[PDB]
């Protein structure tokens, strides 16, 4: 009984602690996702307005080679 | 013989201190520990609680317990509350949330040693330690589970002495939490095992004695613990007392104890009377006896028509005729013969003390071992399965680290008790 009594409150801190473990981990899987997706979001959005402008570059160089 | 008392929880204190409190005036001990009665009877075996110390001051051979200090510091600023040893005062801070596992395993496990270094300070005073009695609850957590766990390791430091114990069960009319059912078959599972001698003290018998007999249209614990302390004063009577019969725990149990697990007593007690209430009218013998064997005296739920006495234990109090009482206590048997088993020969035995309690000119304190007892732990069965089988409130319990399979164990060491008591209704 004694040797239960152990087991016991060795799975209650066990169990706790693997609790306490999963949401640390999780939470910080989840900041690191959502870290690369807003980055990802924002660096498509620079590249399509960076090809705007080498698109009016195009544009002012096809005026000089207009004359 | 020394007797080592403790108390266990909330209800444990509650009914501990009344406890301390009446004996204390029977025995003429003052709030000071100071003896100032009139006769030497009282003195005699005052051994038996007391310990003796500096100026002729009695101190109570107690134990206090508890995971909170509410109730405790509630005792020690109670009448009596500086009569106990400041140093026997162990108790947490945590508190065990009416919960078992907490009391048994977690919050409790945590405490118990503490305990048992006080248990083991007081056992070394002793001349001759018959054992020990503990006061608590079933429905809690800190005397419930605390309480059986400091029972287990009480047995293992001592296991050739007498554990004896004062268990409040939980009752739907008398109720604090749901889980009281889980707490007190779990409890049940722990005093089958590890107790020779359990007064089942019924929350609900004490309510229903409270509303239907004493006319209390609504009881307070209070209440319930006036009837407790009269019960508890009288089935240690013979304990305190110079006499032959069921003087020390052992020969008690050898005498109400037919088979091991079987020692679950019903009290009971006459007459019964309120709080305040005071009785001009003496009852006479036929009357004691009457009352005292009638179900709305028992101190347990229980029908005893249902079943059969295996074993009796009686003790009247006060002054009156020791023949009327052998006739009136022959007089309940042998109307009544087969409601005691034939297989045990004179299984009824009587005691008389001069000493009435405060308040009556004479009482009865009865106590029996009947196979109707089976009754309280079907009810608590019964309460137990219907929440189990959705495994209703266990996320309290296996938070702590326990598993189902305790309970399922626990469940059926108690419908094994059930049948045992059964098998003996029908012999
Ligand atoms: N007779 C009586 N029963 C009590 C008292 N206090 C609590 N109870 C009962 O005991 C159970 C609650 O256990 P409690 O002692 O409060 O838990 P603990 O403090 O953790 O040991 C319930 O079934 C209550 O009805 C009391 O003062 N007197
Ligand atoms: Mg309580």
């Amino acid at each position: 009984k004694r040797e239960h009594e152990r087991e016991v409150i060795q799975k209650a801190i066990e169990e706790n602690n693997n609790f306490i473990k999963m949401a640390k981990e999780k939470l910080a899987q989840k900041m690191e996702s959502n870290k690369e997706n807003r980055e990802a979001h924002l660096a498509a959005m620079l590249e399509r307005l960076q090809e705007k402008d080498k698109h009016a570059e195009e544009v002012r160089k096809n005026k000089e080679l207009k004359e | 013989r020394e007797i080592v008392h403790i108390q266990a929880g909330q209800c444990g204190n509650q009914i501990g201190a009344k406890f301390w409190e009446v004996i204390s005036d029977e025995h003429g001990i003052d709030p000071t520990g100071s003896y100032h009665g009139d006769s030497d009877l009282q003195l005699e075996r005052i051994n038996v609680y007391y310990n003796e110390a500096t100026g002729n001051k009695y101190v109570p051979r107690a134990i206090l317990v508890d995971l909170e200090p509410g109730t405790m510091d509630s005792v020690r600023s109670g009448p009596f509350g500086q009569i106990f040893r400041p140093d026997n005062f162990v108790f947490g801070q945590s508190g065990a949330g009416n919960n078992w596992a907490k009391g048994h395993y977690t919050e409790g496990a945590e405490l118990v040693d503490s305990v048992l270094d006080v248990v083991r300070k007081e056992s070394e005073s002793c001349d001759c330690l018959q054992g020990f009695q503990l006061t608590h609850s079933l429905g809690g957590g800190t005397g419930s589970g605390m309480g059986t766990l400091l029972i287990s390791k009480i047995r293992e430091e001592y296991p050739d002495r007498i554990m004896n114990t004062f268990s409040v069960m939980p009752s739907p009319k008398v109720s604090d939490t749901v889980v009281e059912p889980y707490n007190a078959t779990l409890s049940v599972h722990q005093l089958v095992e590890n107790t020779d001698e359990t007064y089942c003290i019924d929350n609900e018998a004490l309510y229903d004695i409270c509303f239907r007999t004493l006319k209390l249209t609504t009881p307070t614990y209070g209440d319930l613990n006036h009837l407790v302390s009269a019960t508890m004063s009288g089935v240690t009577t013979c304990l305190r007392f110079p006499g032959q019969l069921n003087a020390d725990l052992r020969k008690l149990a050898v005498n109400m104890v037919p088979f091991p697990r079987l020692h679950f007593f019903m009290p009971g007690f006459a007459p019964l009377t309120s709080r305040g209430s005071q009785q001009y009218r003496a009852l006479t013998v036929p009357e004691l006896t009457q009352q005292m064997f009638d179900s709305k005296n028992m101190m347990a739920a229980c029908d005893p028509r249902h079943g059969r006495y295996l074993t009796v234990a009686a003790i009247f109090r006060g002054r009156m005729s020791m023949k009327e009482v052998d006739e009136q206590m022959l007089n309940v048997q042998n109307k009544n013969s087969s409601y005691f088993v034939e297989w045990i020969p004179n299984n009824v035995k009587t005691a008389v003390c001069d000493i009435p309690p405060r308040g009556l000119k004479m009482s009865a304190t009865f106590i029996g071992n009947s196979t109707a007892i089976q009754e309280l732990f079907k009810r608590i069965s019964e309460q137990f399965t219907a929440m189990f089988r959705r495994k209703a409130f266990l996320h309290w319990y296996t938070g702590e680290g326990m598993d189902e399979m305790e309970f399922t164990e626990a469940e059926s060491n108690m419908n094994d008790l059930v049948s045992e008591y059964q098998q003996y209704q029908d012999a």
